[PDB]
């Protein structure tokens, strides 16, 4: 032992050392309220953090438009009860609603025999609509009725008089409520007279029984003046549109229509879609098909899409179909008219399969959609780049940052990106992340770098970068 | 009797692993159908651990579990290198974790939704270090007292999360989550499955280095191993209805994004959210390095006594006995792990070096009845029981080189380093005479320093 012992120590420990065992002693206390002190600084110095914006259902993932059930399904199945069994595979999308009908009596053109309480018997009883709404409200699936009265004729509001119709309507609202439906849509309303007044009482309704509780208007416009008008005392209201239904094909352009719809309603919830029913092949040709899919689904709003839109479905490629209504392609016996006119990457299930398929890119973004806190609810702007790239940035305070570049332009192109006016939060680095790539044929984890950025004819990108500064 | 014996071998463990682990095993496993099954690896694993140290425990019996074990089979350098490693790597790592996750529940409520700056939680990580030593140098009796409260705030916010998980079933939306989407997917099974059972198996740490005390007390002497077979799967059980209140009530979003997976549990649940969920979790963390610092001292007088351990260790104060020189050499080795970066690569770091002077405890618990029968065990364990212990044990050790030897790594370097003062300790000749005077020199230097006296001899 190399001890000095306990008797022996208390005579040689006390002369100064009592003060300079008392003072040292003190050094820790005034070097402990140094470090006490010291991080109260650092906590009133942090910033702050931005609340949450009190989200509802309809402003976390996309919707899903069903128009015609019996195309939907296909030939022998087409009614609700057949609809119970598919919500297995919109799940698997991602999808937060339904738009689904319109499921209403319309013998043909009469606004004597088209009643809206009840339903057409070639689909089923309300036992079918009430069990429908119970399964899907077990899987947290909302369905939203189509409440467009002339849904068979030309007209779809009824040329003649006008209130008796609107008294329909106005009272399906509060029956279907009752029934447990948790939004509704009409749409065509620009064949509806003074047609800005009665969706503020229909607004003024559907926020008279809850407020988890949408309405959705549709109509063939594509002016933007003629939009705004429809939006002037309604603020609660999602308005799809033909405001994208331009082709354009060049990015500077496609940045006009989008940043001055934002700039005019301000920064308001939108709900981005080309179309009110049509799918977007219609639009399209079948190379632009991945490349507005991640715009939608980037983009501020509730992004809407019609059936077979994630599968690339287009009803000019198939003959023998009706276009405003195609036939649902799940396999290669979808299609019974004609035998062997389906090839083996036009179906659902052929396409469930691959990683590179367009139902694959489709389940990539809805998956990323209603899970980054900034892809939800982020702010949002826009910068300049080269002459065929539309590019921007969300982002929300603190979260995982996202980059968008995207390119209509049929020539490989580099970025060119000078963010210059982005503000303090938003200041990009030079090294970023990438997380997928339209086009297939890149490193998909591969940290790249913004300056070296050159693209292909046709490849969008989605790269991320973390918070920083 | 037994009724009694239970109770306090559930106190030794459920600390604060319970409100980390769960953001850990919900990441490294994908579903938390697949996270549940590893809370239940984890109490079967340690079922089997604690059931050979109730058995190697009782065979030597000397004083200072883990080592004088490790003494009684080697006897030389390797004894001395499980102290160098738990003085190291396992004592001060296993508190700068508690302290750390005592800052993250106090600064995650008044945010409430961003992450806490780090250079932040780390000066409040020392803070309650540095204040709960002082609190150990002084009296004893104010500080087992202090303890005594810390078990209870402990229990009761366990109990509460489950009756507030359990009424989220009843109430609406049974099964609200019911996710087991990688029950097939996300098991690497030589990756990311290890890893989940690091974790899983810090929440359970506790039920080596403190069992032995059990026994003496109640004199049941071969009764402990009934004990410990209820006792086990019971805190178990616990473990397993903590994840159902998070898995029920949260999503599989909210637990790998936040740091503090109760607080998001408390927010759904009330609006008072602050004087519960942080308060009682907050004083939880807060026993347990204080329950850390008290068996820092039981350790040194089992070292310096063997010549290891240089004599200014284990000295005691005259007036209020508290042995300063150790507990000033366990806060200074603490506060060294405030350069690391993440929590998640510290259980890494830690539970390498853990599992490893386990199984070797073990093994010479094995290689002790090879060679050397008739040393009157009083516990019959199966010849193939602990062996079934020890080949699962050094699965986790060997696949953690394949995954991440960058800790292993350098973790190797500070036990190829203690070897080097091993020869310079106690193999070492002693001629030269200026440094046995220089040790003497500077040990009545500390001991004029800090007022302490050797041990009662
Ligand atoms: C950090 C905490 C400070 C407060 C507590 C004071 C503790 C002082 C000692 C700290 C280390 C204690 C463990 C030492 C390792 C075990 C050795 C052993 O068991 O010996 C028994 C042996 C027997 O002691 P006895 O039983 O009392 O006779 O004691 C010694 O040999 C003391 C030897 C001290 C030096 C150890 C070797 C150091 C080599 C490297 C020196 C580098 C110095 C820095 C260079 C400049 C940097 C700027
Ligand atoms: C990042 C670092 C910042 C935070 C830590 C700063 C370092 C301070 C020391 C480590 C932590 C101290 C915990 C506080 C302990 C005091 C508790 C108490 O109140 O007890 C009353 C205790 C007894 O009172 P007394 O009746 O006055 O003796 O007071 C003391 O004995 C003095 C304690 C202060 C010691 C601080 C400095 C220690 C000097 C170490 C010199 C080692 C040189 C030789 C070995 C070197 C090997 C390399
Ligand atoms: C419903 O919209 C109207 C204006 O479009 C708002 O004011 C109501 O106007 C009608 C006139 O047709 C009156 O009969 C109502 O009494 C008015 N409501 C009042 C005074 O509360 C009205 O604010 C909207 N409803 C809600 C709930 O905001
Ligand atoms: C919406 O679709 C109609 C159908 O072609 C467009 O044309 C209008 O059709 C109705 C009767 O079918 C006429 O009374 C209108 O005069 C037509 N419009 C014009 C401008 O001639 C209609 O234009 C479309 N709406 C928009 C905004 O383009
Ligand atoms: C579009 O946003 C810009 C701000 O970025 C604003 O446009 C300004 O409009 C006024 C009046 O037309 C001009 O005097 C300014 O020079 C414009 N500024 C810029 C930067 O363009 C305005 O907030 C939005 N435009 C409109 C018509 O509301
Ligand atoms: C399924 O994939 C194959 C291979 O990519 C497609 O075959 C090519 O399609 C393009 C455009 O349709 C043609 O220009 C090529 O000549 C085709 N190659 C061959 C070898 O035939 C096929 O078209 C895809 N299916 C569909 C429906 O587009
Ligand atoms: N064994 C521990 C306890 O609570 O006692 C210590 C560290 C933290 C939690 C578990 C590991």
């Amino acid at each position: 032992t190399g001890l000095s012992k306990e008797e022996l120590l208390k005579v040689a420990g006390s002369p100064g050392w009592v003060r300079t065992r008392w003072a040292l002693l003190l050094l820790f206390w005034l070097g402990w309220l140094g470090m006490l002190a010291g991080a109260v600084v650092i906590i009133v110095r942090a910033p702050r953090c931005r609340e949450l914006p009190a989200q509802k259902w309809w402003h976390t993932g996309a919707l899903y438009r069903i128009g015609d059930l019996q195309a939907f399904q296909g030939h022998g199945a087409g009614n609700l009860a057949g609809l119970k069994g598919r919500l297995d595979y919109l799940s698997s999308l991602k999808v937060k609603g339904l738009v689904l009908g319109p499921i209403h009596k319309n013998q043909k053109d009469d606004v004597a025999q088209t009643d809206l309480l009840q339903i057409d018997p070639n689909f089923g009883s309300k036992e079918d609509f009430d069990s429908l709404l119970q399964s899907a409200k077990k899987k947290s699936i909302r369905v939203i009725l189509d409440l467009t009265p002339n849904y068979r004729g030309e007209n779809s509001w009824f040329s003649t008089q006008v209130d008796t119709v609107a008294t329909k309507v106005k009272d399906a609202l509060e029956f279907w409520l009752q029934a447990g439906v948790d939004g509704f849509q009409v749409r065509d309303i620009e064949n509806l007279k003074d047609a800005s007044s009665f969706l503020a009482e229909w607004q003024n309704i559907t926020k008279g029984f809850s407020e988890d509780r949408l309405l959705i208007a549709g109509t063939n416009s594509s002016d933007l003046q003629q939009i705004l008008s429809l939006l002037e005392s309604n603020k609660d209201l999602l308005l799809t549109s033909s405001y994208l239904s331009d082709s354009g094909s060049t990015g500077e352009h496609t940045k006009s229509l989008v940043t001055q719809y934002l700039n005019a309603t301000g920064n308001r919830w939108c709900s981005w879609s080309l179309s009110q029913a049509r799918l977007l092949t219609s639009f399209l040709p079948a190379q632009l098909l991945r490349l507005y899919q991640l715009m939608l689904f980037t983009l501020p709003g509730t992004p809407v899409f019609s059936y077979g839109d994630e599968i690339g479905l287009d009803a000019a490629a198939l003959p023998g179909q009706p276009m405003e209504a195609p036939v649902m392609l799940w396999d290669e016996s979808s299609f019974p008219d004609i035998p062997g006119a389906v090839s083996a990457n036009m179906t659902v299930k052929g396409q469930s399969e691959d990683p590179g398929s367009l139902l694959s890119l489709f389940r990539r973004l809805s998956d990323q959609r209603s899970k980054e806190r900034s892809l939800l609810h982020g702010d949002f702007h826009a910068f300049s780049a080269g002459p065929g790239l539309f590019s921007y940035i969300r982002h929300w305070d603190q979260n995982e940052r996202f980059l968008v570049v995207l390119n209509f332009g049929d020539v490989g192109l580099s970025a060119g990106l000078q963010a210059s006016d982005l503000p303090a939060s938003a200041s990009l680095p030079a090294k970023a992340d990438l997380l997928l790539s339209t086009q297939p044929g890149r490193e998909e984890g591969s940290p790249l770098e913004l300056e070296r950025l050159k693209l292909e004819p046709h490849e969008g990108l989605l790269l991320r970068f973390p918070y920083a500064a | 009797t037994l009724l009694n014996g239970v109770a306090i071998i559930v106190g030794t463990i459920i600390g604060s692993g319970i409100f980390v682990t769960p953001t850990g095993v919900l990441k490294e496993a994908g579903s938390p159908g697949l996270a549940l099954v590893v809370w239940a690896a984890c109490g079967v694993f340690s079922i089997v651990g604690a059931l050979c140290y109730a058995e190697l425990g009782t065979t030597i019996s000397k004083s200072g579990g883990d080592y004088a074990y490790m003494l009684e089979v080697y006897g030389s350098l390797p004894a001395f290198l499980k102290l160098w490693i738990e003085l190291l790597i396992i004592r001060p790592s296993s508190q700068y974790i508690v302290a750390l996750v005592f800052a993250t529940y106090l600064l995650k409520p008044l945010f409430p939704t961003c992450p806490v700056p780090e250079e932040a939680a780390k000066l409040v990580a020392c803070l309650c270090v540095l204040l709960l030593t002082a609190v150990n140098c002084y009296s004893v009796k104010a500080a087992t007292r202090v303890q005594d409260a810390f078990a209870a705030a402990k229990l009761l916010a366990l109990a509460l999360i489950i009756l507030l998980g359990f009424v989220q079933i009843g109430k609406g939306d049974v099964s609200n989550l019911d996710p087991n989407f990688s029950f097939e997917g996300t098991k690497l099974d030589v990756g990311n499955i290890v890893l989940a059972l690091y974790s899983g198996l810090f929440a359970y740490g506790g039920w080596n280095y403190l069992n032995f005390v059990t026994e003496e007390m109640i004199n049941p002497y071969r009764n402990l191993p009934l004990a410990i077979i209820i006792s086990l799967p019971i805190v178990t059980l616990v473990y397993v209805l903590t994840n159902l209140a998070y898995f029920t009530t949260l999503s599989t979003e909210q637990m790998l994004s936040s740091e503090a997976v109760a607080v998001d549990f408390g927010n759904y649940h009330l609006g008072v959210m602050s004087w519960i969920i942080p308060v009682f979790v907050g004083l939880s963390c807060f026993g347990s390095v204080n329950g850390s610092l008290f068996t820092s001292s039981r350790l040194f007088f089992v070292g310096s006594r063997e010549g290891h351990l240089p004599s200014i260790l284990s000295m005691i104060h005259p007036q209020l006995l508290t042995p300063v020189p150790s507990l000033v050499f366990t806060c200074v080795m603490t506060l060294l792990y405030a350069f690391s970066k993440d929590i998640f690569s510290v259980i890494n770091f830690f539970s390498f070096f853990n599992w490893l002077c386990v199984a070797l405890a073990i093994i010479g618990m094995i290689w002790l009845r090879h060679r050397k029968p008739e040393l009157e065990r009083p516990i019959k364990v199966n010849l193939a029981l602990p062996v079934f212990f020890i080949l699962a044990c050094l699965f986790l050790i060997a696949v953690s080189f394949w995954k991440t030897p960058v800790e292993c790594g350098i973790g190797f370097t500070i036990i190829l380093s203690g070897l080097p003062v091993y020869f310079f300790g106690v193999w070492w000749k002693n001629k030269p005479k200026w440094l046995l005077q220089g040790i003497f020199s500077t040990t009545v230097l500390c001991q004029k320093l800090m007022q302490v006296v050797p041990q009662e001899t």
